């Protein structure tokens, strides 16, 4: 029930409104205009919401304005699957609360050291955001007292409660007052998901929160060239285009080490991430990407995090997809960052039929590269 | 776009045409800077001069201004690192009048037809003007910008003009904290703030402008309550 299209109209503490502007958030999005005031109200929640930090917005501000600073209890809890998630929402949670005077944030996971998180535990902890199996090994042990968590959110319940967590998730719940507000955000509500509703939440309200992937927004082209031109026509485009940051997707892991390679010596800076690689490392690419210690990254359809980066103003199809979900997925944008201002398809011929497939499957329009980029591959 | 350059464009496009490089030359100049990052910055510095003659220095800064740096302020360290690494004293003042130059075509505009991104065009162009000048110890001399007088000119005039200026002068005097010459309690940045702190007593500002000032207190170091607040505005 939305308050208004300001911060401003929801009666926060001016303190967590200045962590909110010093965030760039300038009016709230959507999703938050509607989540906020039901969340501050107290009811429970179930969001359909895309996987990710783009909704940490949307419970991290009633979740910050519910705590009590002259408490030195745990107040509040999130819990997430994977401990990049962990790290990320906590990083969002410390930006924005940096005003309140004395908002003690702490992330705790697998990929944490457990001796360490116990030492500092030992201090005043607000908001613990933590991996299921942390999170329950420290209730456990005596040392996350939760006794006075008074709201938990659960962050892509799908994955929290899929058969890896889903009893881990249940007894966490258990160690809990029995009033805690529950927050629930997920992708998708299997049947895991609608037990833990009908079982936990106390008459929820149910919103779908999530934005589409849509094509407005994205001026799209496409070039004819052959496979043995495909280098040299990329070349063209980073002599003619502005680019910000960019991303290159190719049509298999192999193919991405290659031309990332080639590329490398061409003067091109750049990084490639794809399937054969540990996470940790990819996890590592991303971050060193996302702090713009590259201009352009390589990969497969495996990263889906170019999402989560504001500058990437180009993607760049280098081989061209099958499937037009395919597609989406590399060039489509929610709009909360915008959308992309280019996306350029390198085409070979047998690429058509896909490609005018793709283009009315979509609804959209791939227009063919202007003149004057076509010369210069001349 | 939220990188629409065309309020810029268009006031070029009534300038004193300046010398074209040739199109490979500008092809070469957009490909360093399309690729210039940290770990090259280097190699990239010296295939610029070992590729762009002295004639075509003023179109390389109006590529630079206008083209990129307006809609990239996440690379204006990795510009400002460029010009300090080309060592090319020449070259920087060029990169500054077109700076005060695009500026002023911001804030002069018509701020009805004014599209989307112009306010962002402004802040990130004071941004950058604050790296080049302030933060490198060379002042921003009110003959080019007269930040106090720019302030008492958009309360005049009113909300919008505030929500275009503020931040401006905000994302300008943030690089002053980095400077030797300028930081507090240097006059001429007191001045301003002192201005800014009495913007801050009028009950009906905009909160997100009440902000953008107590934040640039807070980056600067200044305790917002410990300026000293006028009556500049109290004649109007
Ligand atoms: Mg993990
Ligand atoms: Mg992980
Ligand atoms: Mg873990």
């Amino acid at each position: 029930r939305s308050m208004g299209n300001e911060f401003e109209d929801y009666c926060l503490k001016r303190e967590l409104l200045m962590g909110i502007f010093e965030m760039g958030w300038e009016k709230p999005s959507p999703i938050q205009e509607e989540s906020i005031p039901i969340a501050l109200s107290g009811r429970d929640i179930l969001a359909r919401a895309k996987n990710g930090t783009g909704k940490s917005g949307a419970y991290l501000i009633p979740l910050l304005e519910r705590l009590d600073l002259k408490k030195d209890n745990i107040q509040a809890m999130v819990i997430v699957p994977t401990r990049e998630l962990a790290l990320q929402v906590s990083q969002i949670c410390i930006q924005v609360s940096k005003h309140m005077g004395g908002a003690k944030v702490m992330a705790t996971t697998g990929g944490t050291n457990l001796r360490d998180d116990i030492m500092r535990l030992d201090d005043t902890v607000h908001v613990v955001i933590a991996t299921p199996g942390r999170i329950l090994d420290l209730i456990k042990k005596g040392v996350a007292k939760v006794d006075h968590v008074q709201m938990i959110v659960l962050d892509e319940a799908d994955k929290l409660l899929s058969q890896d967590f889903v009893q881990i998730m249940e007894d966490i719940i258990l160690t809990l007052p029995k009033n805690r507000q529950i927050l629930l955000y997920s992708a998708t509500f299997p049947l895991s998901v609608q037990k833990f509703m009908n079982s936990h939440l106390q008459k929820p309200y149910e919103i779908n929160l999530m934005e589409e992937l849509t094509l407005k927004g994205v001026t799209q082209y496409y070039a004819y060239v052959t496979e043995r031109q495909k280098v040299h026509c990329l070349n063209t485009l980073f002599s003619r285009l502005q680019i910000n940051q960019s991303i290159i997707f190719c049509n298999s892991s192999q193919r991405v080490e290659l031309l990332a390679k080639k590329i490398s010596q061409l003067g091109y800076s750049c990084f490639y991430i794809h399937a054969k690689m540990r996470q940790e490392h990819r996890n590592r690419v991303f971050h060193d990407f996302r702090n713009g210690l590259c201009r352009n990254l390589v990969c497969t359809d495996l990263f889906t995090r170019g999402i989560d980066i504001q500058a990437v103003n180009v993607v760049i199809n280098f081989d061209f997809p099958k499937l037009a979900e395919t597609y989406l997925h590399r060039i489509g944008r929610s709009g909360r960052f915008g959308h992309l201002g280019l996306a350029i398809n390198l085409i070979t011929y047998d690429d058509r039929f896909n490609l005018k497939s793709i283009e009315e499957q979509l609804g959209t329009e791939i227009k063919p590269i202007p003149s004057n980029i076509d010369k210069s591959l001349y | 776009n939220t990188t629409n350059i065309d309020t810029l464009l268009v006031a070029t496009d009534q300038t004193e045409r300046i010398v074209e490089p040739p199109e490979n030359i500008q092809e070469k100049i957009a490909f360093i800077f399309n690729n210039l990052s940290q770990s090259n910055m280097t190699q990239k510095v010296e295939e610029l001069k070992e590729t762009v003659k002295e004639e075509f220095m003023p179109w390389v800064s109006q590529y630079l201004v206008m083209k990129r740096v307006s809609i990239e302020p996440n690379f204006h360290s990795l510009y400002s690192n460029f010009l300090d690494t080309l060592k090319n004293p020449e070259f920087n003042k060029m990169v500054l009048n077109e700076t005060y130059r695009n500026i002023k075509v911001l804030l002069t505009s018509d701020k009805a037809a004014a599209n989307f991104s112009d306010r962002s065009l402004l802040k990130n162009l004071g941004h950058w003007l604050g790296m080049i000048t302030l933060a490198k110890n060379k002042p921003i001399l009110h003959t080019d910008l007269d930040v106090k007088s720019l302030l008492l000119e958009a309360y005049v005039k009113g909300q919008q003009e505030l929500l275009y200026v503020v931040p401006f002068v905000a994302k300008v005097l943030e690089s002053s904290i980095r400077s030797v010459v300028f930081r507090p309690p240097n006059p001429w940045t007191m001045a301003i703030m002192n201005v800014l702190a009495e913007l801050h007593q009028e009950h009906d500002l905009k909160l997100n402008l009440k902000f953008e000032i107590e934040v640039l207190c807070k980056n600067l170091a200044l305790d917002i309550n410990e300026l000293k607040p006028g009556n500049l505005l109290k004649d109007k």
